[PDB]
RNA sequence: CUCCGUUGCCCUCGGCCGAUCGAAAGGGAGUCGGGUUCAGAUCCCCGAAUCCGGAGUGGCGGAGAUGGGCGCCGCGAGGCGU
RNA sequence: CGGGGGGGCGAGCCCCGAGGGGCUCUCGCUUCUGGCGCCAAGCGCCCGGCCGCGCGCCGGCCGGGCGCGACCCGCUCCGGGG
């Protein structure tokens, strides 16, 4: 004598386990290839690009072309042990991402080419 | 206003303060509650007269 | 007064159109899916059609005061679980190589269980009575048993369960069982049983042999029937 | 409604069962003026619509 | 381990309506002046903005919200008890 | 739904004692007006804690649970064929 109200049958809500896998599926957790060292290939050293570091604190970088945001960000962060203001890509005509990458107003893009080598 | 821009609009300026406020037209509630006796008060007679039947029944 | 003025009553009423109507149960008026629904108009056909006298027997069956002594009886008498196997064997290995054994000891009398075992040692005649679940699925499978132990003049008889005589062996389900021999003091209760059963099947059978067994329409039809036989009887008994 | 010739009319009633308004759709009637109240089934009363 | 969170199960409630795609012209919140390049500019910069989401611990104000009565004590502003 | 059974305001008939009973009908109760109507009141019966009487299924306070309300049984989810 549970009666029944609604005049449908929907079935019944079963208890439903979790995977509790008697080996690993894979043997190792695969390594990871997007990188502080393989999403930035290079920074460019074109006269326009020169002007955009000298003139606006940014730096034109190359980038793997998977490459997100707060990947470039937290890539070019990690290296030049720099800080980001942000961030802004587009994908040349040839599948090269660039992004260029403006640095906070406390330090400068002309020093920083120096250091990395670029000028 | 164009519907999703009162999602930032004050409660306020999407309603009037009152019985069936924002929605519907004073003129109708006004009415709606001067229906509201006469449907209820009506009943009353038709109970009492029906009361009257069965007693004279 | 301890009685607050304000409890009141608000009474209901669900009428058609007065107030909106609570909840009933409804199991007749509800989607029974398609393994109940199915399942339930086969019990139906089973019922309404013109069922055969071999497949009716499955039917009439013991009852609590006969049934209950049967699995008495029984509970003596199950064939060996396993573990009480084990220890069958290994205590006559411990006892083979100390103490004497020629190791035939007396395999004491159990219960028969599966079917083409059961109708050997019936058409053997070497069982005293047979039980015969009546629920069994392709019913095939127990027709003829019945015929067939009437004839060798072995009292058969029909429990309600398949599930509860095939609990007695260890099993989910069994469809026939059998005492070939019982213990010497416990052959007064089997003989009265068999006397009791045998007059209630193997010797009735041309009533069961001759007896179909459904025919019944719905009740909802029966009493429509039955109400113009009113109509009819007080149309010229009044 | 388009392509047909006679008017439909929306008449809402309640189910008489669930809090909420089931609404329909009748061919109107001639003579259903909007605003009338529609009875409907065994003991209804004799009139249009 | 306070309180809160998280999860486990137990009870409780839920009609829908079709696994899914379909607009670079239909439906769809919110960015614009000025500046700048050889080529790009509501895209870069300067300044003004704005939407959506998060804000828990609640970041800070403001509302909820600060009476009245009665009773005392105090000249009176007033203080206290309920 | 089909049977049953409650109800009962009421009609026919049957009975009747004038209280009433039985059988039949009727209902199953919403029609003057763009009104409101769900998640249950009421009664009942119980149990947890806590408080008071102290015998505590006495009484209060706090907190729950089931029954009626919302008759009972079935065998075809309702309808029309065959
Ligand atoms: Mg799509
Ligand atoms: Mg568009």
């Amino acid at each position: 004598k549970k009666i029944r109200t609604s005049p449908t049958f929907r079935r019944p809500k079963t208890l439903r386990l979790r995977r509790q896998p008697k080996y690993p599926r894979k043997s190792a957790p695969r390594r990871n290839k997007l990188d502080h060292y393989a999403i930035i290939k290079f920074p460019l050293t074109t006269e326009s690009a020169m002007k955009k570091i000298e003139d606006n604190n940014t730096l034109v970088f190359i980038v793997d072309v998977k490459a997100n945001k707060h990947q470039i960000k937290q890539a070019v962060k990690k290296l030049y042990d720099i800080d980001v203001a942000k961030v802004n890509t587009l994908i040349r005509p040839d599948g090269e991402k660039k992004a260029y990458v403006r640095l906070a107003p406390d330090y400068d893009a002309l020093d920083v080419a120096n250091k990395i080598g670029i000028i | 206003v164009r519907p999703k821009v009162l999602m930032r609009l004050s409660k306020t300026k999407k309603h009037v303060s009152r019985a069936y406020g924002g929605s519907m037209c004073a003129k109708c509630v006004r009415d709606r509650i001067k229906r509201a006796f006469l449907i209820e008060e009506q009943k009353i007679v038709v109970k009492v007269l029906k009361a009257q039947a069965q007693s004279q029944k | 007064k301890v009685v607050n003025l304000l409890f009141e009553k608000r009474p209901k009423n669900f009428g058609i159109g007065q107030d909106i109507q609570p909840k009933r149960d409804l199991t007749r008026f509800v989607k029974w899916p398609r393994y109940i629904r199915l399942q339930r108009q086969r019990a139906i056909l089973y019922k309404r059609l013109k069922v055969p006298p071999t497949i009716n027997q499955f039917t009439q069956a013991l009852d609590r005061q006969t049934a209950t002594q049967l699995l008495k009886l029984t509970h003596k008498y199950r064939p060996e679980t396993k573990q009480e196997k084990k220890q069958r064997l290994l205590a006559r290995a411990e006892k083979k190589a100390a103490g004497k054994g020629d190791v035939p000891t007396k395999r004491p009398p159990v219960l028969r269980a599966g079917v083409n075992t059961v109708t050997t040692l019936v058409e053997n005649k070497k069982a005293q009575l047979v039980v015969i679940a009546h629920d069994v699925d392709p019913i095939e499978l127990v027709v003829f048993l019945p015929a067939l132990c009437r004839k060798m003049g072995v009292p058969y008889c029909i429990i309600k369960g398949k599930a509860r005589l095939g609990r007695l062996v260890h099993r989910k389900t069994c469809t026939t069982v059998a005492f070939t021999q019982v213990n010497s003091e416990d052959k007064g209760a089997l003989a009265k049983l068999v006397e009791a059963i045998r007059t209630n099947y193997n010797d009735r059978y041309n009533e069961i042999r001759r007896h179909w067994g459904g025919n019944v329409l719905g009740p909802k039809s029966v009493a429509r029937i039955t109400k113009l036989e009113k109509a009819k009887a007080k149309e010229l008994a009044t | 409604d388009p392509g047909r010739g006679a008017p439909l009319a929306k008449v809402v009633f309640r189910d008489p069962y669930r809090f909420k308004k089931r609404t329909e759709l009748f061919i109107a009637a001639e003579g259903i003026h909007t605003g009338q109240f529609v009875y409907c089934g065994k003991k209804a009363q004799l009139n249009i619509g």
